[PDB]
């Protein structure tokens, strides 16, 4: 529940699994405004160095967004994770989401621009 | 019938515009100079009128308040004036036997009646020439004047 | 919200629980009794139909079949009663999930025939159904004779289905703790006896819905591939599998409560949703209920998704407010609305959701538990799925207590039509042969209508866009019996047929003349050839150039003033396929202020015409482009005839017209050179405004002249000047000025003037009243041009609630922004009702809910507090609260105009006449006697009298371009001319011909209240006497003794004609 997930983020604050647990719970029992808090707080409480914890939160929202939010946001929150982490990783990441959930066209759209900004150095 | 109150308004004037005059309350429909010089012609032994100041309505038509009643910038009584200090003590005795004249010896319909002024056709029609279509002559000075 | 939602869950469920003592003993004490009593009855010898008939013509009671009865040529078996064997409780009860049902309710009871009685072929040609019925006569005589007379009884259908005839037992006394059990009608209100099958005797397989088990023709049938070319009936496999499974779906939705408690909750929640959506378990209703709700969430709680994870808001360890919840917005996205007619099935444990098939199957059992659902009811679903999806989405008002109503059932436009299909060949196009009966059941006549009405209203695009002027149909059979007597076979019916058609419109295509189709085709194509086309329209197929150069099929109808294309339409098309029955349709509202142009009337086009190409051409370039001293800022339209609110549609010309002077806002740039002082800032408005009067009349287009007259709208401002300007076209065009020191300086002028301490009420006034003829106008009429785009039902809504308050004496003082939000309230949030689709359907609603709406403890908000409610505890200055994101006040159109509101008043008589306006509706019925709106009663009135105008015939009704007053031969073409209106001297006589009763009441709203209160027909704001000093109405005035002076003392500021006594 809500009270023994709030004990378990006072005992670990850097937790991004449970972070994400947390707010998978918040997405079942479907309040996605408050799962949408639940990830930014995450953002915020998290210590800060651990860029593996941060970007799980953030492949969460990318997921949470291109499930049940909307184009809008899933630009809104693609580009506030552009400029927080690695450009060229976020754009992977939203690549292999796509294929995940198979916008194969809107996929193919960022596969081009990808290609178009970091192919210059990467050839994965 | 309508009744006319007429008490003294001279104990409560310090300032000159304002002497010797009548505290009138309750005017009739429309009260204005010539009804109000008529009436007090129609009373006899009685002196001479100049003006109506104040004469701003509470009573005769709907709404809830005046027309002129705070000065914007920075009850419906009226200032009745008169000739001069001689023309004031002749029309109130014959206002103290009027309201008698319900029990005078003859009978009480020797009052007088009021004869309105009606809104006729074209003379209400006025207010429509106001709002939208007024000379375009007097507009031109009046504005220029007061910028200069 | 889930805590709002579970307490406000709790207190509803407090509200509509249970008696103990109610339930043990009231329905043990039957139950018991009754169990005792049937296997009390004995069992008989195996006996034919010769047998059967001869004992059932000479006892009272009667064998109940459907038609067709078995002949003794075509029945060759056997038919036996037997004891029963065995006995539970199913539905509700069993469950205990009950709740007080205030008109009815009743729990059903199971009596399985035994084994031996049945065979193995029965499945095929009615002959158990016969059987079951022979089954119910019997036990039920038996059940007469044990009784002993004491109880009463009627004969009806279960769920409404034909082919189940059931006894349905009525009580008829009262005592403490004995039998008889009339007080609970709830529980003891109805027992109904079931007859049905064991479980897995009959091929489920063969119970097939694509296998057809009515077997008429044998020459043909086979050599087809398979099975398609025996015609597949699948309401009577359905109704076989359903009453030979009634015991699965009992044990499993018990094991689904001991695994998870919260579903009595849940199936309450969902038996108050049914209930007030007006749904049930009858086959004229959809068939939706109880069974197929607790069984469908049984089916996703134990799955749903499509890769057979858990439903996500559906753990057996969650509570009722998400289990609804969950429900709600599954059927509203996934497959439990209309994707299971058009775009996929679902299956039951381990439950997936695949895309293929309109079916909602169970396996093990082979059953669609939507078997009595039609595309009508999945529409009627999805349209109430997605709008209690949205309902339970928001979060910032309260939605447990607006519940909806079927508005989509009964909208204005419920056609009553006779249909005498007597006899069946000469009054139906559609052969109702024996395929046609092996097939439907009884509801023939039901998926005709929904067919030829979908077709008929059905339009396509050439894009591909599915268009249509329908979203969503229905069928009610008004005077269906499903109970009947005891000395009786069928239902017999000697009045035929009542058919509604309650149809819920798209207005974005509402009004369009054409009705579009394919594509034209060099060779006949089947959709060509098809039954939604030339042959299923007749007369009127024809070939029209389009504007997106490719040829179609097309059909073109008239657009006209009293009533719809849409009820031509249906007139047509019900007459030449359905039959030569009548249609009617006599509501009448669409008799409004009439605009006279070409082709009455206009659509949304004569607004667009005047107002807004006449102030593009010529108003708005010339006065930005003309040369002054300081340059113009902007030029925005702000009246109703921009924000789709005019209760006059205007044409070129009318001079004489109240809603003619339109009122605009030019402001100036900002500069500081303007005077610190009222009359000063108002005298250069006056000086700025006569400089752009002077350039326009000597410019080249000096067709157009210019005034500079005062206004009186605004109280102590008398040196208000305006520019009307009357374009070549007949425009007129208020025009006004803003300043920002201007707002500041009537802000210190309410500032000062403390040492009198009596006028800050009135300073306020003149405030708040300059705020609303100044401020907040762009911004609204921004919104509502927005919101006329979607909602296209705004402006003659607008013209219906305007012109009823014109009738009942009210906008003189009430303000038309008022009445404006109000049908916007409506509008934007039309909970808990459906999208108005129709300009009178807006009205009722209007009227509804001003009705049903207090002003005491609610306050409207809309989408388009606490600190006033304490010092006027009686609201006295204040009644109504007209706020949203526009305006937070709520104060701003109520209580500044100057309404008096106790009890007797102006603004009290807004509530009386809101109330019976409803009661013509629910007792009479809604008929030509619904003129009774459109009078006044004039009672309670003082004093009332009567004037006249000083009018030749037909004045002023011609001038306002409003058609009543037919001693004008031609009104109803173009015989009135507007371009004579054209004066050649702008002092009388153009003014002359104005309403000398409407300005009557303008300066007789200056001078008095504190002794009377009054209202005319006058200064009812933007309105003319064109449609009140007719037939219509009256021009009266009446006048109510305010209750504050009854006797008072002689005072100084009394204002009041008094007497002395």
């Amino acid at each position: 529940t809500a009270s023994d997930f709030e004990r378990l983020l006072l005992g670990q604050p850097d937790s991004s699994e449970l972070w994400i647990a947390y707010m998978a719970s918040q997405m079942q029992v479907n309040d996605l405004s408050s799962a949408r808090q639940i990830a930014e707080r995450a953002l915020k409480t998290i210590n800060i160095r651990e860029e593996t914890e941060k970007l799980n939160v953030w492949i969460a929202y990318l997921n949470l967004e291109v499930a049940y939010g909307t184009d809008e946001t899933v630009q809104e929150v693609f580009k506030r994770a552009c400029t927080y982490n690695d450009d060229r990783e976020v754009h992977e990441r939203l690549a292999s989401i796509y294929i995940q959930s198979g916008k194969y066209k809107e996929a193919e759209d960022l596969f081009e621009k990808i290609v178009k900004k970091y192919g210059s150095e990467a050839p994965h | 019938v309508h009744y006319l109150y007429v008490r003294r308004h001279a104990p409560k004037i310090p300032t000159p515009t304002d002497s010797r005059s009548l505290f009138v309350t309750n005017v009739p429909v429309d009260s204005t100079e010539a009804h109000l010089r008529a009436l007090v012609t129609s009373l006899v032994g009685t002196g001479r009128f100049e003006k109506v100041t104040f004469e701003d309505e509470s009573k005769q038509e709907h709404s809830l308040e005046g027309k002129s009643i705070i000065d914007a910038a920075q009850g419906s009584t009226a200032v009745v004036l008169l000739a001069d200090e001689k023309s004031v003590e002749q029309v109130l005795k014959a206002i103290a036997k009027v309201h008698k004249t319900k029990k005078y010896p003859v009978w009480g319909g020797d009052g007088l009646p009021d004869s309105k002024m009606p809104p006729l056709g074209p003379v209400w029609l006025k207010s429509h020439n106001r709002l939208s279509f007024p000379d375009p002559s007097m507009l031109q000075a009046s504005v220029d004047a007061f910028s200069t | 919200r889930a805590r709002a939602f579970v307490l406000e869950t709790e207190e509803m469920l407090d509200s509509v629980d249970l008696d103990y003592s109610e339930a043990f003993d009231g329905a043990d004490a039957l139950l018991h009794r009754l169990k005792g009593s049937i296997e009390t009855i004995p069992a008989h010898d195996a006996q034919p139909l010769l047998d059967a008939a001869a004992k059932l013509e000479k006892k009272h009671k009667l064998k109940v079949p459907f038609p067709s009865p078995p002949p003794p040529q075509n029945s060759n078996y056997k038919v036996s009663f037997a004891t029963p064997a065995q006995f539970n409780v199913v539905g509700s009860y069993v469950a205990k999930t009950m709740v007080r049902t205030q008109s009815a309710h009743g729990i059903d009871m199971i009596v399985v025939l035994p084994e031996s009685i049945l065979q193995e072929k029965d499945y095929l040609d009615l002959r158990y159904f016969y059987k079951r019925a022979y089954y119910l006569a019997v036990v039920a005589a038996h059940l007469q004779k044990d009784l002993k007379g004491e109880a009463t009884l009627s004969y009806e259908y279960h769920n409404g289905n034909s082919l189940l005839p059931v006894l349905s037992v009525k009580p008829n006394g009262e005592k403490d703790e004995d039998e008889k059990k009339k007080k609970k009608g709830v529980l003891d209100y109805r027992i109904r006896i079931i007859p049905c099958a064991p479980e897995s005797f009959f091929p489920r397989q063969k119970l097939h819905l694509g296998a057809g088990l009515v077997r008429k023709h044998k020459e043909g049938e086979q050599q087809a591939n398979g099975q398609p070319a025996t015609p597949a009936t699948p309401f009577y496999n359905s109704t076989l599998v359903a009453e030979s499974s009634y015991l699965q779906y009992l044990k499993l939705l018990r094991q689904t409560e001991k695994k998870c408690a919260a579903f009595r909750n849940a199936c309450i929640l969902g038996r108050i949703w049914l209930q007030q959506r007006g749904f049930g378990s009858d086959v004229s209703k959809g068939g939706f209920g109880y069974f197929e709700w607790a069984v469908l969430l049984a089916l996703l709680l134990q799955g749903g998704p499509a890769d057979t994870k858990g439903a996500a808001p559906l753990s057996p360890s969650l509570s009722s407010t998400q289990l609804f919840k969950a429900l709600i917005q599954f059927l509203s996205v996934t497959n439990f609305a209309e994707k299971p007619c058009v775009l996929g099935q679902a299956k039951p444990d381990l439950a997936g959701f695949i895309e293929n098939g309109p079916i909602l199957w169970d396996s093990a059992r082979q059953l669609n538990i939507a078997f009595k659902m039609g595309p009508w009811s999945a529409d009627l679903l999805h349209q109430h799925a997605r709008w209690t999806r949205k309902l339970l989405a928001d979060g910032a008002v309260d939605q447990f207590q607006p519940t909806f109503i079927l508005k989509a059932d009964l909208p204005t436009h419920t056609y009553d039509l006779v249909a005498r299909m007597d006899p069946e060949k000469v009054s139906e196009a559609a052969p109702d042969k024996v395929a046609h009966e092996a097939r439907g059941r009884h509801w023939q006549v039901g998926h005709k209508v929904y067919r030829i009405l979908r077709r008929a209203l059905s339009d396509k695009n050439m894009e591909g866009g599915e268009r249509a002027r329908l979203i969503h149909l229905k069928v009610s059979p008004g005077f269906s019996s499903s109970s009947w007597s005891l000395n009786e076979k069928p239902q017999p019916q000697k009045a035929g047929t009542p058919i509604e058609i309650g149809v819920l419109f798209d207005p974005l295509n509402m009004a369009r003349t054409v009705d579009r189709g394919p594509s034209a085709g060099p060779s006949a194509e089947e959709k060509e050839t098809c039954e939604k086309f030339r042959r299923f329209w007749g007369e009127k197929s024809e070939l029209r150039r389009f504007g997106g150069d490719t040829i179609r099929e097309t059909l073109v109808w008239s657009a006209q003033t009293p009533f719809d294309l849409c009820e031509e339409i249906m007139r047509y098309i019900l007459g030449l396929h359905l039959r030569v029955g009548q249609l009617q349709d006599d509501i009448v509202f669409y008799g409004r202020s009439l605009p006279a142009l070409l082709s009455i009337k206009p659509s949304d086009t004569a607004l667009f015409n005047v107002a807004r190409k006449t102030f593009t051409s010529f108003e708005r370039d010339l006065r930005d482009l003309e040369d002054l001293p300081l340059r113009i800022r902007h030029v925005n339209p702000i009246c109703p005839e921009l924000r789709h609110s005019s209760l006059k549609t205007p044409s070129f010309g009318p001079s004489k017209s109240g809603p003619r002077p339109m009122e605009v806002v030019i402001s100036f740039e900002a500069s500081g050179k303007w005077p610190e002082s009222l009359i000063a800032i108002q005298r250069t408005k006056i000086a700025f405004l006569l400089m752009i009067g002077r350039l326009l009349e000597r410019f080249k287009p000096g067709e157009i002249r210019t005034h500079v007259g005062l206004d009186d709208a605004r109280y102590e401002t008398e040196n208000l000047a305006f520019l009307d300007v009357i374009y070549a076209s007949g425009a007129c065009f208020r025009v006004r000025i803003q300043a920002d020191l201007e707002e500041s300086l009537l802000e210190r002028q309410t500032k000062d003037k403390t040492t009198e301490q009596y006028l800050r009420q009135r300073a306020s006034t003149q405030l708040a009243s300059f705020r609303r003829t100044f401020v907040h106008l762009p911004l609204h009429t921004q919104y509502i041009t927005t919101a006329t785009t979607r909602f296209p039902a705004l402006s003659p809504t607008i013209r219906l609630v305007k012109h009823w308050f014109s009738v009942h004496k009210l906008s003189n003082h009430f303000p038309p922004e008022l009445l404006e939000l109000f049908v916007l309230h409506t509008f934007l949030a039309p909970y808990p009702w459906d999208v108005p689709s129709s300009p009178t359907t807006g009205f009722l609603r209007t009227l509804l809910f001003l009705a049903r709406w207090d002003w005491r403890t609610d306050p409207l908000i809309i989408d388009t507090l606490d600190a006033w409610r304490k010092l006027d505890p009686g609201m006295q200055h204040t009644v109504l609260f007209v706020a949203t994101a526009h305006e937070q006040s709520g104060t701003m159109w109520t209580s500044v105009d100057g309404h008096p509101r106790p009890s007797k008043v102006v603004a009290a008589r807004m509530t009386a006449l809101a109330k019976s306006a409803a009661r013509v509706i629910r007792e009479q019925g809604v008929d030509l006697d619904v003129r009774r709106l459109f009078v006044p009663s004039l009672k309670e009135y003082d004093v009332l009298l009567y004037l006249n105008t000083k009018v030749l015939k037909s004045a002023l009704r011609t001038y306002i371009t409003v058609d009543p007053a037919t001693e004008m031969n031609g009104g109803k073409g173009q015989e009135i001319k507007f371009k004579n209106l054209a004066p050649e001297t702008v002092e009388p006589p153009l003014p002359v011909a104005q309403h000398p009763v409407d300005v009557l009441l303008k300066q007789l709203s200056a001078v008095y209240d504190s002794a009377a209160g009054a209202s005319g027909t006058g200064p009812l704001v933007f309105f003319r006497s064109d449609t009140t000093a007719t037939e219509e109405g009256d021009k009266v005035i009446g006048a109510v003794w305010n209750p504050t002076l009854v006797k008072r003392k002689w005072r100084v500021n009394l204002p009041t004609s008094y007497k002395p006594v």
